[PDB]
C-alpha cells in the first residue's frame, strides 16, 4: 500500500507524456486555424483527421497516441502502490 | 512607539488565562454529507480512458432543450413588440423580414491564442510551425449557428456581454437592411434547481496555491504561520478560532517543472507538506483537492492525489475509517458542509477561458472580468465552456458531469491572480462566487461563514 | 562504514564549501540562490551556485577528498588574496579518526543543521569582503601518503575508475604548513561520524 | 518546374509550400474531404473544405 | 517557571545553534500559547548578554499577520490588538526548520472527530 519511489517515478513519465500530448494536440488545433477558422470542439476533431507525412508533428502524434493507448498495466487502481 | 514599547504595553499585560490545557476546545462540527452518500459525478476510472464529439453533441442538444423551455416560458405565443406580434423561427435562414423574430441557435467568435501561449507551445514541439502566420494570413463579429447558417449579431445589447464560442442562447432581434440579426434580448438556458437554504454555525477556510518549492524558503514561513493560526496559537481567541470546522486547500500544493524533474525533490516537497498535514490534523479537519501543477493528471476531473505520496506518519489517517479528518477529494466537488452545498473547482477553466484573446466585447485581465467570467459560466450552466482545452477524452457518456445540473449555493473558482466576491441573481436564485488568490504570492486565506455566506481574508506577511 | 557517510559527508562539504564561497564574496552573490536540492538533498535551505563549470570544479574536488580520506585528517579552504598571494582566512574542517570504518538518516542532518549554523553565525559576523580579486584555495593534510608519484609506469588506462584514480593522483601539488586568531566552531557528533570545526583570520 | 528549380525530396503542394514559402498545410485524405463536403450541419467543415481548395489554389501563384 | 525555560532557551540558542520559537516552548513546558509569549518575553528582558536577533510579529484588526523588519516604522500602530515575539534567531537569515512534532497533550483546540485506530 505504501509505496512512494517507483509510483512517483510512474506518475512523472505519466504526467510528462500526458502533457507532451496535450502540447502537441495545442499545436494542432492551431495550425487547423488557416482552415476552420474555429476555435472550440469540431476544430480538434477536424485536426485530429490531419494525415500529413510532410510534418513531423505528425508522427510524433500518432506515436504519442500509441503510447497513450498502451501501457494499461501500468495506469490502473493499482500503480505499484496497491491503491 | 518603538517596538519596546509596544512589547512592554502587550506582554507585561498578559491575562494568561483560559489555557487550561487539560480541557482544549471542541473545534465546532462541520460535516461533508456528500462522503458516503452515492455519485460522485467526477469520479471516473482512469484504466477506462475523436471521443470530443459526443460530448459536443451531447452538449448542443441539452443546451438547445433548455434555452427552448426558457424561450417557450418567456416568448410564449402572443409576446408582441412595441409595433408588431414577434414570431418563432426553426432555422436561421427563416429570419428575413420587417417582424421581429427569435431562434435558439449556438454562439460563433474568434478566439485566437495568446502570443506568450504560442510561443511556449512552439518551443515545447520541436517542429511547431510559426502559428502565429495562421492568424495573420487570415475577424471581429458574434454570429449565430443553428446547423442551417449564420447571421451576423449586429446592435448593442450584444456588444455589452461576454461570449465563448459554443455557447447558445435565445437572441431574439429584426433583420435591418442585410443578412444581419439585430439583438434586443437574450435568453439564456431555463433555471435550475436549487436546494434550501439551511436554517450552533461555523466557518471554513479556504487556501489555495501553496506552491511548495525546493527554491523559495519563504512559501514554508507563511505556511507555517498558517498552521499556528488555524490551531489557536496566534491569534489566542479560542472564541472566535474554533469556528473554523474544516479547511480546504483548493489546489497548487507544490510548485514544478515536469518537463526536468524527478522522484527525489518531489518527494522533499510532499514530505513538507506530509509534516505541515501531520501537525494540523489534530487540530482541524483538511479537504485537499489537486491542482494544474501538482502530481495528477492535467485534464480537469483531477481523480484524488493518491493514498501514496505522503509520508508514513499518515497512515493513520488513510487507513479507511479515517475520512471525516482527512479527505483527498476529486479536483471539482460539491462539498454538502452542514447543507451549505459548494461547488468548488481548482481554477482550469477560468485559467483556460483567459489564454485567449476574443477581439470582442470592446463595447483586461481586471477582478472584475474573472468575476464576469465565472458569472457567465454560472450563467451558461456549463463550468468549462473551452472543452478541447480543459475536457479530455471520455469524460462521460451520455450524460456529462460539466454540464450543470443544480445550482450551488457557493461557486469557488480558485488559483487566480486577485480576489474579489459577488452574488448573482439567475433567475430568483442567488449564488455567490469566491475568487481564491494564490497562497504563495499574496498569502491570504479566505474564511467563509455558513450561516450567512459573508467571506473574510486574512493576510499573512 | 563507507555505506552511506559517503553521501552525507559529501552533502556536508557540498554546503560547507557553497556557504563559505558564498558569504565570503568569492563568486557575485546574484549567481547564488537558496534551494534545498542539489542531486542530494540538503539538511537546509544552502545558498549554492548554480555556475556550470564550479559546479563541476566543487563535485570534482569533493569526490577527490572523499577518495583519499582513508588518510586525511584535515581539510582547509584557504581564502588568499590575488593582490599578494597571502591567506587571509582559513576556514579548517579537522577529521580526527572521523570514526571510519571498524543510521536515522534526520539526527545526521541535524547534527549538519547545527554546525552549517554555527558556521553561518560565525561569518555572518565578519567584515564584507570587496569582490574584483578575491580567491580561495584547497588544502588538506594527510597522515601517510605520496601524491604525483602514480605517472612514472605510463599507466595505460583501461576504464574510467583508473583514469579518475590516475587525475586524482595527479592534480595535487606539494606544499608547507604572526597575529593569528583561531575560533573553535560546532562539529558533528554523531556516531559514525565525529567532526570537528575551527577558523583562521588576519 | 519546381522539380527542376528547387532540390527537395518530396515535390509535392505541402513539402513545396513549406520549404520555398515556409507555409505549414494540414493534409486530410480524400475520403475525410468527401466527409466533410457532405455534412449536411457542420457549416466549421464546408468552411474547411473550402479554404482548403482556395490555398492549394492560390499557393500556386 | 521561567527557570526551566531560560535554561532551554539558552541551550537551543547557544549550544545547539538553531532558532527557537514559542511554540518550542508551548511543546516543550506543556503551556499554554499566552504563557509561551509571557516566558519568551521575560526572557527578552534581563538580557544584559544579548547575543540573538529577535523575530517580532504582531496582530493587527481586519485579521492581518505581519512580521516587523524595519522596527521603526511599524504602520497603524492604533489597529495593533496584539504584537508579542515569535522566535529569538541567532543569525540573520531566519529560515527555520520544521519537524514532525507529536501534540498529544499541548493542544488547546481539537477537531470534533477522534482518530479510529
Ligand atoms: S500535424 Fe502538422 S499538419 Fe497536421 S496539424 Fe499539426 S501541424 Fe498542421
Amino acid at each position: 500500500e505504501k509505496r512512494s519511489t517507483t509510483t512517483l517515478s510512474f506518475l512523472i513519465k505519466k504526467l510528462k507524456r500526458q502533457k507532451e500530448y496535450q502540447t502537441l494536440k495545442t499545436v494542432c488545433r492551431t495550425c487547423s486555424y488557416r482552415y476552420t477558422s474555429d476555435a472550440g470542439i469540431e476544430n480538434d476533431h477536424i485536426a485530429s483527421k490531419c494525415n500529413s507525412y510532410d510534418c513531423p508533428v505528425f508522427y510524433s502524434r500518432v506515436k504519442a497516441e500509441r503510447y497513450l493507448r498502451d501501457n494499461q498495466s501500468v495506469q490502473r487502481e493499482e500503480a505499484l502502490i496497491s491503491l | 512607539l518603538h517596538m519596546d514599547a509596544l512589547l512592554t504595553k502587550f506582554n507585561e499585560d498578559r491575562s494568561l488565562q483560559d489555557e487550561n490545557l487539560s480541557q482544549p476546545r471542541t473545534r465546532v462540527r462541520i460535516v461533508d454529507d456528500n462522503l458516503y452518500n452515492k455519485s460522485n459525478p467526477f469520479q471516473l476510472c482512469y484504466k477506462k480512458r475523436s471521443q470530443y464529439y459526443h460530448i459536443y453533441q451531447y452538449r448542443l442538444k441539452t443546451f438547445r432543450e433548455r434555452v427552448l423551455k426558457e424561450c417557450d416560458k418567456r416568448w410564449d405565443a402572443g409576446f408582441t413588440l412595441n409595433g408588431q406580434l414577434v414570431l418563432k423561427k426553426d432555422k436561421v435562414l427563416d429570419i428575413q423580414g420587417n417582424q421581429p423574430c427569435w431562434c435558439v441557435g449556438s454562439i460563433y467568435c474568434e478566439m485566437k491564442y495568446k502570443p506568450n501561449v504560442l510561443d511556449e507551445v512552439i518551443n515545447d514541439t520541436y517542429g511547431a510551425p510559426d502559428l502565429t502566420k495562421s492568424y495573420t494570413d487570415k475577424s471581429d463579429e458574434i454570429m449565430l449557428e443553428d446547423e442551417s447558417g449564420r447571421v451576423l449579431l449586429v446592435g448593442d445589447f450584444i456588444r455589452s456581454t461576454p461570449f465563448i464560442t459554443g455557447v447558445v442562447v435565445g437572441i431574439l432581434g429584426m433583420e435591418a437592411e442585410a443578412g444581419t440579426f439585430q439583438v434586443l434580448d437574450i435568453c439564456y438556458p431555463t433555471p435550475l434547481p436549487q436546494n434550501p437554504f439551511p436554517a450552533t454555525r461555523g466557518k471554513i477556510a479556504l487556501v489555495s496555491g501553496l506552491n511548495l518549492n525546493n527554491t523559495s524558503p519563504d512559501r514554508l514561513l507563511r505556511l507555517e504561520i498558517l498552521r499556528e493560526f488555524l490551531m489557536g496559537r496566534i491569534n489566542n481567541k479560542i472564541d472566535d478560532i474554533s469556528l473554523i470546522g474544516r479547511l480546504l486547500i483548493c489546489g497548487n500544493s507544490v510548485d514544478f517543472d515536469i518537463k526536468s524533474v524527478n522522484k527525489d525533490e518531489l518527494m522533499i516537497s510532499l514530505t513538507e507538506f506530509s509534516k505541515f498535514l501531520h501537525n494540523i490534523l489534530p487540530s482541524i479537519s483538511v479537504d485537499i483537492m489537486p491542482g494544474t501543477n501538482d502530481p495528477s493528471d492535467k485534464s480537469l476531473p483531477q481523480q484524488p492525489f493518491h493514498k501514496s505520496l505522503f509520508d508514513k506518519s499518515l497512515e493513520s489517517y488513510f487507513n479507511g475509517s479515517n475520512k471525516e479528518i482527512l479527505n483527498l477529494v476529486t479536483n471539482p466537488y460539491e462539498f454538502s458542509y452542514n447543507g451549505v452545498d459548494v461547488l468548488a473547482v481548482s481554477g482550469k477553466n477560468i485559467n483556460d477561458i483567459c489564454k485567449y484573446v476574443i477581439p470582442s466585447n470592446d463595447n483586461k485581465d481586471d477582478i472584475e472580468h474573472r468575476l464576469d467570467l465565472m458569472e457567465c459560466t454560472m450563467k451558461w450552466q456549463n463550468i468549462a465552456p473551452t472543452a478541447p482545452d480543459t475536457l479530455w477524452c471520455y469524460p462521460y457518456t451520455d450524460k456529462d458531469p460539466f454540464v450543470l445540473d443544480k445550482w450551488p449555493h457557493v461557486y469557488i473558482v480558485a488559483n487566480q491572480p486577485y480576489f474579489g466576491t459577488r452574488v448573482v441573481e439567475i433567475g430568483g436564485k442567488n449564488i455567490k462566487i469566491i475568487s481564491v488568490p494564490e497562497f504563495s504570492s499574496t498569502g491570504m486565506i479566505i474564511l467563509l461563514d455558513l450561516e450567512t455566506l459573508e467571506a473574510e481574508t486574512v493576510k499573512i506577511d | 562504514m563507507n555505506r552511506w557517510v559517503e553521501k552525507w559527508l559529501r552533502v556536508y562539504l557540498k554546503c560547507y564549501i557553497n556557504l563559505i564561497l558564498f558569504y565570503r564574496n568569492v563568486y557575485p552573490p546574484q549567481s547564488f540562490d537558496y534551494t534545498t536540492y542539489q542531486s542530494f538533498n540538503l539538511p537546509q535551505f544552502v545558498p549554492i551556485n548554480r555556475h556550470p563549470a564550479l559546479i563541476d570544479y566543487i563535485e570534482e574536488l569533493i569526490l577527490d577528498v572523499l577518495s583519499k580520506l582513508t588518510h586525511v585528517y584535515r581539510f582547509s579552504i584557504c581564502i588568499i588574496n590575488k593582490k599578494n598571494d597571502l591567506c587571509i582566512e582559513k576556514y579548517v574542517l579537522d577529521f580526527s579518526e572521523l570514526q571510519h570504518v571498524d543510521i536515522t538518516e534526520t539526527e545526521v542532518f541535524d547534527e549538519f543543521r547545527s554546525s552549517l549554523n554555527s558556521l553561518i553565525m560565525h561569518l555572518e559576523k565578519l567584515p564584507k569582503v570587496n569582490d574584483d580579486t578575491i580567491t580561495f584555495e584547497a588544502v588538506i593534510n594527510a597522515i601517510e601518503l605520496e601524491l604525483g608519484h602514480k605517472l612514472d609506469r605510463n599507466r595505460r588506462v583501461d576504464s574510467l575508475e583508473e583514469k579518475a584514480e590516475i587525475e586524482r593522483d595527479s592534480n595535487w601539488v606539494k606544499c608547507q604548513e604572526p597575529k593569528i586568531k583561531l575560533t573553535s566552531l560546532v562539529g558533528s557528533d554523531v556516531g559514525p561520524l565525529i567532526i570537528h570545526q575551527f577558523s583562521e583570520k588576519l | 518546374a519546381l522539380r527542376s528549380d528547387v532540390n527537395l525530396t518530396q515535390y509535392t503542394i505541402e513539402s513545396a509550400a513549406f520549404n520555398i514559402l515556409h507555409k505549414r498545410l494540414p493534409h486530410f485524405s480524400f475520403e475525410s474531404l468527401t466527409n466533410m463536403w457532405n455534412a449536411k450541419k457542420s457549416t466549421t467543415e464546408l468552411k474547411t473544405v473550402l479554404n482548403y481548395w482556395l490555398s492549394r489554389a492560390q499557393i500556386n501563384i | 517557571m521561567d527557570q526551566k525555560a531560560s535554561y532551554f532557551i539558552n541551550e537551543k540558542l547557544f549550544t545547539e545553534v538553531k532558532p527557537v520559537l514559542f511554540t518550542d516552548l508551548i511543546h516543550h513546558l506543556k503551556i499554554g500559547p499566552s504563557m509561551a509569549k509571557k516566558l519568551m518575553f521575560d526572557y527578552y528582558k534581563q538580557t544584559t548578554n544579548a547575543k540573538y536577533n529577535c523575530v517580532v510579529i504582531c496582530c493587527y484588526k481586519d485579521q492581518t499577520i505581519k512580521i516587523i523588519h524595519d522596527l521603526s516604522n511599524i504602520p497603524q500602530q492604533d489597529s495593533i490588538i496584539d504584537c508579542f515575539i515569535y522566535a529569538f534567531n541567532p543569525m540573520d537569515s531566519f529560515i527555520p526548520y520544521y519537524d514532525i512534532i507529536d501534540q498529544k497533550d499541548c493542544l488547546t483546540i481539537k477537531n470534533s472527530y477522534e482518530l479510529k485506530v
